[PDB]
């Protein structure tokens, strides 16, 4: 259930689109979770 | 998407934030609609730069009193040319300025260039340049300034009564429409005319007040002056209470 | 004097002009209800849609009070059939939702 | 201790009274509302919503606002029913309306329609309500 | 759509483009009209 | 603001009573003989005459 | 005007709009779960 | 009138809860939702 | 008792102080530049109003 | 000052329909000396330099209600018992507790 090697990130999980949804505010602007937000930096540094 | 009914345009309830056939009555989704949602009942270098021009809008802004609205039409118009870049060599305060000058001129309120000047580092001229340079970026232009865009102001600026404010307002459209000032600035057009009323009412201003608070020189509004001095009976109203009687007025 | 009957009450009872005053606390003001009605999309959760409908919070003293009641059929009702009756499929090799 | 309905702080109050107006009150509940242009892609402005101009619409009625999407004053009022019609550009229109709660029963006491600190167009909307006591 | 000046009580016609500023007065407090429809009262 | 039509209590026309009773304590009436020209004889309708508060007088000194 | 594949807002991971189904629960915003997205990241990481 | 429950209907019921259907939520009692064997909802103002 | 004299006083110390040394700062620059600054633009009304 | 830039008497009505600020200007004469490091100075004055608006407590002696007789109050709308004493900001009444 538990072992060292596991405590080290080797792949991020990315949770589901209902965890961070992305609402909708001042009209049709889809509004991204603070989630996602971060998840498109990790993104973007992973593939730079 | 109703199950038993395929293409049924569904009905949004905020009784439970649901959406119900319309001709079945079966509820799709549990409780999807957010009817809360749907019926109201460390920085970058260019955010820092936009940030600073903000800054400065609203410097200027306040200089005048130009209401909010003024300052957020003039941030949305600065944020697309400093988007599009057509002016990226520009100065940012050179940039807002004219933007201010534009956003005053869209809302109906125009300010005088020399206004816009006095409250800015920037010089007219400079403005004047970037105004236009801005209108291609931004592939847009604005309505035509009029001899009565600055008669509240200035008659205000100078505690003209509204009478006056009206007799100037008339005899400065009236001058227009007989095309007695024929290429002379609305600006000094407007100042000539309020000249001429405050000359014919009891509130006498000289041409060296009105000038300092129109933004223009006395020479220019003497020579509008004495264009629009010898046509003075028809561009007064019919219905205006003479304290000096414009047969009286200055002649110079 | 009884107003139902007519007959004279036995006591006398004391009564005058005394200056009152109205709250503006108003019934109409406070009375509220939920039932099935909007919840929140990210906490599936009971939550105020067009008016007051957005339910009593079932806090630790309640669920303490049911518990010394032993009403746990009750208390699982209100802690998850009224809030947020929601059903997982989970693998049994694995114990992770599948 | 007239019946016991007046037990534990309780009172008991004369219905004829009431009925003549005794500690009769009115409610007056003031909704204000903007029309801002901020974001150029977005202007929302007061205007009655109609099927053509929003691509999706609710049965709820319009019919009390006016064509200036703001109610007139003597009108009745619920929470079935709107009070500001306001309809905001997407980046069709879509209606961003001010419904009244559905405890917010009354007529439109007074609307005015002003330019507020900001310069933008601003309305208050009155709505009285008479509370009996009860 | 009549709109009634705050100061001037002045009953002016005003279009959705043209500012609140009344015609004559230039107060900018506009109250609506009264509606025309009918409503009815019990006098309870 | 204006004074009742009806005694609250009793339910005896008052509202036609206030220019009257203005009229008796102009001509120097106590307040107790100025109720009693006007036939308040119960002390629930001479509570509606004696403390009312007529804010109507006042409301009007606004333009319309 | 559609999410893409393997993006922030990967249609496989949930519902997008309550008026859909993802693709891997065909079912709607209620009825599907959520499911996780991954990142593989080209060095490991120490989980804080 | 505003809070409701859910009867299952049995013969001891049934033509009693056909009553409370019928007469819906704009008379007192009433009913607001059918919930069918399929464990479909269907509410009663809509289609009466 | 602090009332309001007292209190709006504490602010408007304060925001003058603001104000002036924003008016250092502006002025300030235009001296390092070497340009003479026009006082009216450097008071910003912001800070007090 | 209204959007055109025409400066008008605030009345404490119209700040509380209109949402306004009821503040007064105000301004600040400067005296500007330079000194050139040639023995000689330059001194200028600006004359009533504006420095900001001072929010306006109602009914104090800087408020347009101090002095109004009762009738006049009444044709401004106001109120001739309300005692003042508080501060109209964005339309509403701020009251500064001690
Ligand atoms: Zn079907
Ligand atoms: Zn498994
Ligand atoms: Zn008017
Ligand atoms: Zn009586
Ligand atoms: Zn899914």
């Amino acid at each position: 259930y538990a072992r060292p090697e596991w405590m080290i990130v080797t792949v991020l999980p990315v949770p589901p689109l209902s965890v961070r949804p992305a609402v909708v505010m001042q009209g049709s602007a889809r509004n991204q979770d603070d989630l996602t937000h971060k998840l498109a930096d990790i993104v973007k540094i992973n593939n730079q | 998407t109703c199950p038993n009914h395929p293409d049924a345009i569904l009905v949004e309830d905020y009784r439970a934030g649901d959406m119900i056939c319309p001709e079945c009555g079966l509820v799709v989704g549990d409780r999807v609609i957010d009817v809360g949602s749907e019926w109201r009942t460390t920085m970058s270098s260019s955010d820092r730069a936009m940030m600073n021009a903000f800054k400065e809008i609203t410097t200027m802004a306040d200089r005048i009193n130009l209401p909010r609205n003024i300052v957020d039409r003039t941030n949305n118009l600065f944020k697309q040319v400093y988007e599009q870049k057509s002016l990226k060599g520009r100065a940012n305060d050179a940039i807002a300025s004219a933007c201010l000058y534009i956003a005053c001129r869209q809302e109906g309120v125009p300010r005088t260039f020399k206004e816009i000047c006095a409250v800015s580092r920037i010089s007219k001229k400079e403005i004047g340049r970037c105004f236009k340079l801005i209108l291609k970026a931004l592939e847009t232009s604005v309505d035509l300034i009029t001899t009565g865009d600055f008669m509240s102001r200035f008659c205000s600026n100078l505690c003209l009564p509204k009478q006056v404010q009206m007799a100037a307002t008339h005899i400065a459209r009236k001058a227009v429409e007989l095309d007695l000032v024929p290429g002379r600035s609305p600006i000094s057009v407007a100042a000539a005319a309020i000249y001429m009323a405050s000359q014919a009412s009891a509130e006498k201003r000289t041409q060296k007040e009105i000038g300092d608070i129109a933004g223009v020189a006395d020479v220019t509004i003497r020579q509008s002056y004495r264009l629009i001095y010898p046509r003075a009976p028809d561009l007064f109203p019919t219905d205006f209470k003479f304290d000096t009687p414009v047969d009286k007025l200055p002649q110079l | 004097y009884n107003g139902f009957t007519g007959r004279k009450i036995t006591s006398q009872i004391f009564i005058g002009p005394t200056y009152y005053q109205r709250l503006k606390h108003m019934v109409d003001d406070k009375i509220h209800s939920r039932a099935r009605g909007p919840i929140q999309i990210l906490n599936r959760q009971p939550m105020e849609g067009r008016s007051r409908d957005g339910g009593l919070r079932f806090g630790e003293m309640e669920r303490d009070c049911q518990i010394a009641h032993g009403a746990a059929q009750f208390l699982r009702e209100r802690l998850f059939e009224a809030s947020d009756p929601y059903q997982v499929h989970v693998c049994n090799l694995c114990g992770i939702m599948a | 201790s007239y019946t016991g309905y007046n037990q534990e702080d309780s009172v008991i109050m004369n219905r004829s009274a009431v009925d003549r107006g005794f500690f009769r009150s009115v409610f007056y509940r003031s909704y204000k509302e903007q029309e801002s242009k901020k974001g150029f892609d977005q202007e929302e402005v007061f205007e009655k919503p109609t099927r053509e101009t929003c691509q999706g619409m609710r049965h709820a009625i319009y019919d009390k606002l006016d064509d200036d999407g703001l109610i007139a004053p003597g009108v009745r009022v619920s929470g079935d029913d709107v009070i500001i019609g306001k309809t905001v550009t997407l980046p069709t229109k879509r209606d961003c309306s001010t419904f009244l709660r559905t405890s917010e029963t009354g007529i439109v006491d007074q609307v005015m329609v002003t330019l507020n600190q900001e310069g933008y167009k601003f309305c208050k909307i009155r709505v009285r309500s008479v509370r009996i006591p009860q | 759509m009549i709109y009634i000046c705050g100061e001037c009580h002045t009953e002016n016609e005003i279009k959705s483009r043209d500012p609140i500023r009344c015609r004559e007065c230039g107060y900018r407090i506009m109250y609506k009209k009264r509606t025309k429809r009918l409503v009815v009262f019990d006098a309870r | 603001m204006i004074i009742p039509v009806r005694c609250f209590t009793c339910g005896k026309i008052v509202g036609n009573k206030w220019e009257a009773y203005l009229g008796l304590l102009q001509a120097e009436y106590t307040e107790g003989d100025a109720l009693d020209a006007l036939g308040l004889k119960r002390y629930c309708c001479r509570r509606m005459l004696l403390a009312h508060v007529d804010l109507i007088e006042k409301l009007l000194n606004y333009a319309p | 005007g559609r999410p893409k594949l393997g993006g922030l807002m990967d249609p496989r991971q949930g519902v997008i709009e309550r008026t859909g189904r993802c693709q891997t629960c065909a079912g709607n915003m209620t009825e599907c779960p959520g499911h996780f997205g991954h990142i593989e990241l080209a060095k490991p990481v120490f989980h804080v | 009138a505003n809070m409701t429950f859910a009867e299952i209907v049995t013969p001891f019921n049934i033509d009693r809860l056909q009553e409370l259907v019928r007469r819906g939520n704009s008379q007192y009692p009433g009913a607001k939702y059918i919930i069918r064997d399929n464990g479909d909802r269907i509410d009663l103002r809509f289609h009466p | 008792l602090d009332l309001a004299g007292p209190l709006l006083a504490f602010l408007f110390r304060g925001m003058f102080k603001n104000l002036l040394k924003e008016v250092r700062i502006y002025a300030q620059k235009f001296i390092d530049r070497g340009k003479d600054f026009n006082l009216e633009l450097a008071i910003k009304t912001r800070i007090i109003s | 000052w209204e959007r055109d830039g025409a400066p008008s008497p605030m009345m404490p009505n119209e700040a509380r329909l209109r949402n306004l600020t009821y503040s007064a200007p105000l301004y600040v004469d400067i005296t500007k000396t330079v000194i050139k490091e040639g023995e000689e100075q330059l001194q200028t004055q600006h004359q009533k330099t504006f420095i900001g608006k001072i929010p306006i407590m109602l009914r104090s002696t800087y408020c347009l209600l101090n002095g109004l007789t009762d009738r006049d109050l009444c044709e401004l709308n106001e109120c001739p018992l309300d005692p003042g004493g508080y501060f109209i900001i964005n339309g509403s009444e701020k009251v500064l507790i001690a």
